């Protein structure tokens, strides 16, 4: 219920449960009403039931490392130079045999095993000359998978995927992009506090094109990738926070106004309603309600972890081996060829 | 001033007067005792959240004030039948409106009208920040276990290609056992093998395993080394209802929590909580600033008081070695008031200037220059 | 300000330098093999 | 062997997430550091006077 | 032996025996491990900052 112009008449008419309790069709209100200024000027409401805010709730996502590929952190010119960098350092170790002071297959083979760290090979260079050649190329065979390493660790480190959005005075709430489809539950109180604001209200031009016709709606197109946001209580949103394990209120509740049972400006029920709800505050009986009915979890923590390797981006090594195998069988039928 | 929504700022010494920003609240304090009809008038300026909220509420309302601080009580608890404090000088027609903390409850309902709660407060427990270790299981977590199975059925199909090679050409047999000893080795950066007899096909085939080893290996400890690095989350207590505190004596050395007694935190707790109040009482501690210090010097384990103080001070302590588990789970949560004189026409008017402020959005405003501190991140 | 979040590749002069190394050993072993070649006369 | 090596990868990962975490502090950004509206005692910084 | 041995290893031959020997050499291959992940965390602590 808010306030709206008729659509014929002059005078303007409160609507649903505000226009029900007015109009002689109700005596109380036993839900959740949100207290605000511009419903107190013709309602009596008593004292608050419960406390809450208003806070926004985002779908979770998968971490998606997004990998791709193994070759990812060495940009495909590092990988072929240092390829002819084998060989020449293993061509130039071999032409260090015929001077006076090793056999050039083998001292091809040896420099492939010191850089790919197997134990293939057998032999080592005797020459003092090839043999600081080697020795420094050890040290290269180290840089490049130091390096490789510490690349992969520091990409996979700062793969953030975004930071969500936080309270109300995040700049892309009060200015979003068009895509970025999110709005609220028509005639409530955060309509109404966002048509109250300034800037607030610059962005509420924003959402009113699309708001739900119910927050059970909202909840349900929220899941299904078609709303981006949904700015209601946070007793409702804690309760879908929770059973869906899909669901997790991100921003921080920046409207602090708990609900109350109200009826109309005269009545003797309005005096005694004050005090029952003061009484059953303190004697611990709104406690044994909230456990009863709204807090029972089962699912939180928010590990928010980054992502773990999967099959699908760590395909590209298995390729490469399977890859391997096939090779090796037409180098076998080779062998038999040139032997 | 016992609470920090408002302080006491002599006076500035270079007008002899208070600047713009605070309101001069008169120090109306009998000083020494009755003899005299001296207040012991010296001229203060209190300001601070209580003192916006009153300035705020008196522009949007017509009518001014003039502070007559306190005489001979704190909050007002009945004595006798009597009542004192704000109470007191409220229920005795001598100041028609109080403010504060008064945290609002039925005895004080019962003859003090009370205004709609501009702030909540209920019973929060503060704790120290339990140090966030890494999860027992994180060397089996930076890779899925898809990424070990097919790893093993990859050895097992090179192993079969190995077996195979026994028919190469003419280049201590080589095994099975052998070759999967070698090939475990290699993935787990060596341990002493013995290798392909020779044959182009095998030595090769032995060198492509190398580099998928030597890729594997440099992926884990990159993905080991950002798990490492992010996650960290813990929280010691649930609140008021685990069984932390329902069964104290039923786990390690017992914890110990206590709050200040002769309280409102003490007496609800004593009222809906026998053993837990007895437990208290058998783990007593002095003010919040001696309590601070026994939470600093690990000898409490919890501390209980109102939300709204403890949020106040965890908010400006040293570092952030303080926590509150509090936010939801705060039970019996209150709020603060205006008292309002009884029956009186001005209680209407008042609160719904509150519910405006709380409309637009000053109060948020307020709580961010009043009640934020260091730790806010 | 300007945020360090740069995915930065490893490209054909972002890592170099042990090339360059890698050159200077090499004229470094040529000149011990001269010297091994003119003391073995 | 695949207990010598969890032993030196988890080593090298706890090593490089403590040198990563290593940053000093943040020192004070213009005006609003809620630091510098209520400093401590021992943070002594003053201006030129008049 | 001991160039290869902080290199990760290039195919050395070792000591002949002799327990001072094959013990100072497994003593220097401790200090080669400690070296070897103390320069990897270092260089992966500086790409990132
Ligand atoms: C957390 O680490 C700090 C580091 O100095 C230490 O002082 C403190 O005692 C630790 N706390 C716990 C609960 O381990």
């Amino acid at each position: 219920g808010t306030q709206e112009r008729v659509q014929n008449s002059n005078k303007k008419e409160w609507n649903g449960m505000m226009g029900e309790l007015l109009s002689g069709q109700a005596d109380m209100i036993v839900a959740p009403l949100t207290i605000n200024n511009e419903r107190a000027q013709y309602i009596e409401f008593s004292k608050p039931f419960k406390y809450q805010g208003l806070t926004i709730l985002v779908k979770k996502e998968i971490p998606r490392s997004t990998l791709d590929s193994f070759m990812q952190p060495f940009q495909s010119t590092l990988w072929l130079l240092v390829g002819l960098s084998v060989h020449v350092v293993a061509v130039m170790l071999y032409l260090l045999d015929r001077f006076s002071p090793l056999t050039l297959s083998s001292a091809m083979w040896f420099s492939w095993g010191v850089l790919l760290n197997s134990g293939i090979g057998e032999g080592a260079p005797r020459s003092f000359s090839a043999r600081i050649l080697g020795m420094v190329w050890a040290g290269f065979a180290m840089i490049i998978v130091a390096s490789y390493t510490a690349n992969l660790a520091a990409f996979l480190v700062l793969d953030r995927p975004e930071e969500r959005i936080t309270g109300i005075n995040d700049p892309r709430l009060r200015n979003p992009s068009d895509k970025f489809i999110y709005a609220t539950v028509k005639q409530s109180s955060v309509d109404i506090y966002f048509r109250r604001q300034v800037e607030l209200s610059t962005m509420y031009r924003h959402m009113e094109k699309h708001n739900y016709e119910s927050a059970a709606e909202a909840i349900q197109a929220v899941r299904d990738n078609k709303l981006h946001a949904f700015i209601w209580d946070s007793a409702v949103l804690e309760f879908e926070a929770s059973q869906k394990c899909d669901l997790v209120t991100t921003g921080e509740l920046f409207f602090r106004s708990g609900f109350g049972i109200g009826m109309r400006k005269d009545s003797p029920w309005k005096q005694q309603v004050s005090l029952s709800i003061l009484k059953s505050h303190e004697n611990g009986f709104m406690e044994d309600l909230d456990k009863t009915w709204v807090r029972y979890q089962e699912c939180d923590s928010r590990s928010n972890a980054p992502a773990t390797l999967t099959c699908e981006n760590m395909a590209g090594v298995f390729m490469l081996v399977a890859g391997g195998i096939v090779a090796g069988i037409f180098l076998i039928f080779i062998e038999i060829a040139y032997k | 001033e016992e609470a920090p929504f408002v302080i006491v700022e002599s006076v500035d010494p270079l007008s002899g007067t208070c600047m713009r920003n605070t309101v001069p609240c008169q120090k109306r304090i009998i000083s020494e005792n009755k003899t005299d009809e001296e207040p012991g008038y010296i001229k203060k300026c209190c300001k601070g959240f209580c003192i916006d909220i009153l300035k705020k509420i008196s522009k949007s309302v017509k009518f001014t004030y003039d502070l007559y601080l306190v005489t001979n009580g704190k909050h007002g608890k009945k004595i006798n039948g009597t009542w004192n404090g704000m109470i007191g000088e409220v229920v005795m027609k001598r100041a028609y409106m109080a403010v504060g903390s008064l945290t609002i409850n039925e005895e004080r309902s019962e003859v003090v009208d009370f205004s709609v709660p501009f702030i909540e407060t209920g019973i929060s427990v503060m704790v120290s920040r339990s140090n966030g270790t890494v999860s027992p299981s994180a060397f089996l977590e930076p890779f899925s276990a898809c990424v070990w199975v097919m790893m093993f059925v990859m050895l097992l199909i090179v192993s079969a290609v190995a077996v195979f090679v026994f028919e190469y050409f003419s280049p201590p047999s080589f095994t099975i056992g052998k070759a999967i000893w070698l090939l475990w080795g290699l993935v787990f950066n060596n341990s002493v093998p013995v290798q392909n007899p020779k044959g182009t096909t095998s030595k090769i085939m032995v060198s492509v395993w190398a580099f998928f080893a030597v890729i594997f290996l440099a992926s884990y400890t990159a993905n080991l080394a950002a798990f490492m690095i992010q996650e960290e989350y813990v929280d010691q207590v649930s609140g008021l209802s685990d069984k932390k505190f329902q069964r104290p004596n039923d786990f390690s050395p017992p914890f110990r929590f206590g709050t200040v007694p002769n309280g409102s935190t003490e007496r609800n707790i004593r009222n809906n909580y026998a053993e837990m109040h007895a437990y208290m009482g058998k783990f007593n501690q002095r003010g919040v600033d001696d309590a601070l210090l026994s939470l600093k010097t690990g000898k409490l384990d919890a501390f209980i008081y109102d939300a709204a103080v403890l949020n106040y001070m965890a908010g400006r302590d040293e570092g952030c070695k303080l926590v509150t588990i509090g936010s939801g789970k705060v039970f019996a949560s209150t709020g603060y008031g205006i008292a309002i004189q009884k029956d009186s026409g001005w209680k209407r008017q008042v609160d719904l200037a509150i519910l405006q402020l709380f409309g637009d959005g000053e109060m948020e405003e307020l709580e961010a220059l009043w009640l934020t501190g260091i730790c806010h991140n | 300000e300007k945020n360090e979040v740069m995915s930065s590749q490893l490209d054909i002069d972002n890592m170099a330098g042990v090339f360059y190394m890698l050159g200077a050993a090499m004229a470094l072993s040529l000149i011990t093999f001269i010297s091994e070649h003119l003391f073995y006369w």
